[PDB]
């Protein structure tokens, strides 16, 4: 099946600047963007150690 | 705010940031204890800070006061984005000033071509990121349901409307989210969504405050 971890992270609609946390796999490293508070995908972190729980290593 | 221009410090008095360690949405003050806001921008721990113009430097008329408590419309669909509104109360009334003031609610709705004035610290560009130290500033025009269903086919509710500019270039983007629409001195709209910002037929997405000025005030009575 397809990895959430892989896939690149997503905005969304919302209007909102909250900085989350994705796994980016082309860096081996969890990274901080900007979410924009509603429709979040997976690849999706409140934390690094959050993202780096289930997406390390992918 | 694109394509908007530098309100001036202390010129839009209701506009607060909402603050969880960054600034991360916007907010109308609505009387010394409460602010309104949207539905997705609920966090624990929001700290409001009234009378900012420069968000990245203390400058001498901010007031920093911790929501005590933040309530969501008890029908936010966080799928489609119905009924897009928060209300938060502060932990302490705030002290109104000149640049500290509350924005009265509609007595009615507004109508398309109405002229508001859109306001916050959100994303300067529609494409890539530039985030403003001063508050930012932005007419625009209501627009029709029409016009609003055909940008969104199937994506505007009752509680929405659209405002802004068919060609591009001028709209809310990132971080303005929360944030006022006022036209002729009353609060209409909240900064809610669009595709992208300041897209060429894809004009910004408001909730329509004018629906919910009961339910507003009985929710600021019952707490
Ligand atoms: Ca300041």
């Amino acid at each position: 099946r397809p990895d959430f971890c892989l896939e690149p992270p997503y905005t969304g609609p919302c209007k909102a600047r909250i900085i989350r946390y994705f796994y980016n796999a082309k860096a081996g490293l969890c990274q901080t963007f900007v979410y924009g508070g509603c429709r979040a995908k997976r690849n999706n972190f409140k934390s690094a150690e959050d993202c780096m729980r289930t997406c390390g290593g992918a | 705010i694109v394509g908007g221009y530098t309100c001036g410090a202390n010129t839009v008095p209701y506009q607060v940031s909402l603050n969880s360690g960054y600034h991360f949405c916007g907010g109308s003050l609505i009387n010394s204890q409460w602010v309104v806001s949207a539905a997705h921008c609920y966090k624990s721990g929001i700290q409001v800070r009234l009378g900012e113009d420069n968000i990245n430097v203390v400058e001498g008329n901010e007031q920093f006061i911790s929501a005590s408590k933040s309530i969501v419309h008890p029908s936010y669909n966080s799928n489609t984005l119905n009924n897009d509104i928060m209300l938060i109360k502060l932990k302490s009334a705030a002290s109104l000033n000149s640049r500290v003031a509350s924005i009265s609610l509609p007595t009615s709705c507004a109508s398309a071509g109405t002229q508001c004035l859109i306001s916050g610290w959100g994303n300067t560009k529609s494409s890539g990121t530039s985030y403003p130290d001063v508050l930012k500033c932005l007419k625009a025009p209501i627009l029709s349901d029409s016009s609003c269903k055909s940008a969104y086919p199937g994506q505007i509710t009752s509680n929405m409307f659209c405002a802004g500019y068919l060609e591009g270039g001028k709209d809310s983007c990132q971080g303005d989210s929360g944030g006022p629409v006022v036209c002729s001195g009353k609060l209409q709209g909240i900064v809610s969504w669009g595709s992208g910002c300041a897209q060429k037929n894809k004009p910004g997405v408001y909730t329509k405050v004018c629906n919910y000025v009961s339910w507003i005030k009985q929710t600021i009575a019952s707490n």
